[PDB]
RNA sequence: GUUUUUUCACUGACCCGGUGAGGCGGGGGGGCGAGCCGGGCUCUCGCUUCUGGCGCCAAGCGCCCGGCCGGCCGGGCGCGAC
RNA sequence: CCGACUUAGAACUGGUGCGGACCAGGGGAAUCCGACUGUUUAAUUAAAACAAAGCAUCGCGAAGGCCCGCGGCGGGUGUUG
RNA sequence: GAAAAUCCGGGGGAGAGGGUGUAAAUCUCGCGCCGGGCCGUACCCAUAUCCGCAGCAGGUCUCCAAGGUGAACAGCCUCUGG
């Protein structure tokens, strides 16, 4: 009778995100006519560490192109960007490192990250700490670019909407083995409430639906239903092949 | 003098973490702590300020780099590939 | 002709007269015995304009080593690394005419 | 330098010639940075009159 | 040539005046027992003259274009020449580094470089010189 | 014709994303390429990429319009900015 | 000319007493379990239990997964990918 | 590995200032002048002023920190103080 802890991770309070030393929403610039029509020069000023994102972000100091002020833009900073080096950014922008434009506007087979995957949301696709996002093909006709993810699912696009050129600084991170449960307990102070595990088989029936026991043992199978309801759907969710993978 | 035989910079862990896992790990930590060759002045200076995240300390350049290494094999790759698909557009 | 500079480079250290460093060929130029200025590939932009901007109003030509400073020290054989070279006089070199 | 290091609310109290050293943008950017950005603001606008005089060649011949 | 002539323009690089326009009136190639560096005396313009507009007053145009200059001795790497020169005389008999004993006499100084600086304003020769270095 | 109805795009509720709702869509003036013996057209670009400066509160060119003794002391309105 | 603190050596010597009080590790050979550090039933269980790094599958490319909410163009993960 | 109040410097140059003075506009210089309301302020702070029914061997956050012995804020002994 008493919630699952998945259920309580939902509500709020003690689950939520620390965003407290985050250095703020790394999201791209907003499309304008300095964007559509052609490109807009502004300059990285310090390449910076975001509490709670392995990669780092990049506060990239664009002119305003109407007003006297001057804009800045915490960008996700590509692998090889550096302080003082100018990031061009528009459709008339050249296919180099940084200088993000839309990807109808770039050959196929080419590396992106930070890349929209609806025109206007200002960055979400393939924008972890070392991941790469490839541009297969183009269909000039819809305007349908088909793009190679992370994951490895090929996403349909709008073609019009834009990607910073190159692969994510912080590349390489997982290699590291945490040696300690403290640097682990650190790692997650920097995210949020939810790393010392304790494995259902460990908690009382009462509280989890693989509890209980004078065995340590689930005893129903660990797969279960998508349509299975709020509590129940535990273990390996809507599992279609489960076990030891093999080859591919 | 030579004071530890084929353990080095994770001789600090001691008995712990296992033979593999401070076999591996080695690798990494000599890597993140090297004093590297920098680009922009030459200045064996590119130390590592946090994550992916390098810093020349004559310059003042801070460089996006990998997480452990100044330079990851993927980033390089995509650099000349990127570079590549560069000229073959322009023409 | 990329391996014949390293090979000219040393013809000016060992018989002809150089001067090594930024400050001090900046002042060899302005006194107009730069019969010729080398710049390093990393040298800051500023100062590779800087120094192709003396040479405009010299009338001495910017040769743009094909190295880093690193490179450039071990060509002009020295120990230190160096961005910036001006040759007084060349000695028994042709890096004038080639 | 030439700048009181002193707590932000104090400089009130200072006098003008206390809290800036004489010079454009004096007490507010360092002298070395200062001269590099003079020559960039020279050197960058120099090269902008080559663009201007090879602009004056290449439509004049068809 | 050699371009650090008595008629050359030169961008002052460091101290009060940075970022004024300075013209040379002496070249000093080698160091002199009192100034060891190689250095060249220059007359500047301190105060620039402003942006002038059609349909301003006679009396107001008067008020704008009021050169105020500088004399000053300056190193050649305090010192960043250019490839623009003017053609002004400014006489040794008075822009001189005999003048760098009397505040009195610096005020002719002070106020010869101003003229020459001034009444060849409204020539429009040299309207590179009088428009401010943009930093 | 009338309705049952599969299939393409339509927008107009309805949903989503951005914005300080800052240049969208046609059309024209103005530059690159194509075809006819100064001629009238079919389509393309429409201004910033060698460097850790600078850029806001318009210059310019038009036109009416306030006094005093056709000459002397200014404001407003258009392109510039279709 | 002004030294401030130790290390080392040898003498001599007491009724072999002398780290003189105080401070202040019993030691070895094996077995089982848990790698370790950490944690745990406040008031009978400090454990071999929990956690743990490591390892491995599983879900999901956002109108999405996982979850909350009487409710919503609602809310958490999400300043996320 | 905090924000924000707050403060300051700078870059710009719209303006303002007086016509050779009895100078002006102006000053982050040295004196001078006037003012600063409102609320808390005693004492205990723990083997007797707090919380555990109580002068309850429990619990309850900090600051200062002498001499000797000694590796030592260890233990023991002593000074001020109690």
């Amino acid at each position: 009778g008493r919630v699952i802890r998945g259920q309580r991770k939902g509500a709020g309070s003690v689950f939520r995100a620390h965003v407290k030393h985050r250095k703020g929403a790394a999201r791209l610039r907003a499309v304008d006519f300095a964007e559509r029509h052609g490109y807009i020069k502004g300059i990285v000023k310090d390449i910076i560490h975001d509490p709670g994102r392995g990669a780092p972000l990049a506060k990239v100091v664009f002119r305003d192109p109407y007003r006297f002020k001057k804009r800045t833009e915490l960008f996700i900073a590509a692998e090889g960007i550096h302080t003082g080096q100018f990031v061009y950014c528009g459709k008339k922008a050249q296919l180099n490192i940084g200088n993000v434009l839309p990807v109808g506007t770039m050959p196929e087979g080419t590396i992106v990250c930070c890349l929209e995957e609806k025109p206007g949301d200002r960055g979400k696709l393939a924008r972890a700490s070392g991941n790469y996002a490839t541009v297969i093909s183009h269909n000039p006709e819809t305007k349908k670019t088909r793009v190679k993810l992370p994951s490895g699912s090929k996403k349909v696009i709008s073609s019009a909407n834009r990607a910073v050129v190159g692969v994510v600084a912080g590349g390489g991170r997982i290699d590291k083995p945490i040696l300690k449960a403290g640097r682990a307990y650190h790692k997650y102070k920097a995210k949020r409430n939810c790393w010392p595990r304790v494995r259902g088989v460990a908690m009382n029936p009462v509280e989890h639906p693989f509890g209980g026991g004078n065995h340590q043992h689930i005893g129903k199978p660990s797969t279960i239903r998508r349509d299975a309801p709020a509590g129940r759907k535990v273990g390996l969710i809507a599992a279609r092949r489960t076990g030891r993978l093999r080859g591919t | 003098a030579k004071r530890t035989k084929k353990v080095g910079i994770v001789g600090k862990y001691g008995t712990r973490y296992g033979a593999s896992l401070r076999k591996m790990v080695k690798k990494i930590e000599i890597s993140q702590h090297a004093k590297y060759t920098c680009s922009f002045c030459g200045k064996t200076k590119m130390k590592r300020r946090a994550v992916g995240i390098w810093h020349c300390g004559s310059c003042m350049k801070t460089v996006a780099g990998g997480a452990w290494t100044y330079n990851t094999t993927s980033a390089v790759t995509v650099k000349s590939a990127i570079r590549r698909l560069k000229e073959l557009k322009d023409q | 002709s990329l391996e014949s500079i390293n090979s000219r480079l040393q013809l000016v250290m060992k018989s002809g007269k150089y001067v090594l460093g930024y400050k001090q060929s900046l002042k060899m130029i302005r006194q107009g015995k730069a019969k010729l200025v080398i710049l390093a590939n990393n040298c800051p932009a500023l100062r590779k304009s800087e120094i192709e901007y003396y040479a405009m109003l010299a009338k001495t030509g910017v040769h743009h080593y094909s190295g880093n400073n690193i490179e450039l020290g071990t060509a002009c054989g020295k120990y230190y690394r160096v961005c910036t070279l001006s040759i007084i006089d060349p000695g028994d070199s042709d890096i004038i005419r080639s | 330098r030439g700048v009181r290091a002193v707590r932000p609310k104090v400089l009130m109290r200072l006098s003008k010639t206390k809290k800036h050293v004489s010079r454009a943008y004096g007490g507010s950017m360092c002298a070395k940075c200062v001269r590099d950005r003079i020559k960039r603001a020279f050197l960058i606008e120099e090269q902008k009159i080559v663009v201007k005089v090879l602009k004056a060649q290449a439509q004049s011949q068809k | 040539g050699k371009f650090m002539k008595p008629g050359k323009v030169v961008l002052v690089l460091a101290g009060r005046y940075s970022g004024r326009k300075a013209v040379i009136v002496k070249n000093i190639d080698d160091g002199t027992s009192d100034r060891p560096y190689s250095h060249a005396l220059v007359a500047g313009i301190d105060r620039y003259p402003r942006k002038v507009t059609a349909a301003m007053g006679k009396k107001k145009i008067a008020k704008r274009s009021k050169i105020k200059s500088f004399v000053k001795v300056y190193n050649y790497n305090h010192l960043m020449p250019t490839r623009y020169s003017v053609d002004i005389p400014l006489d040794k008999t008075v822009v001189n580094k005999d003048v760098f004993r009397d505040p009195a006499l610096k005020r002719k100084a002070r106020r010869e470089a101003k003229v020459k600086f001034e009444e060849r304003y409204k020539t429009g020769k040299n309207k590179w010189f009088f428009q401010k270095l943009r930093f």
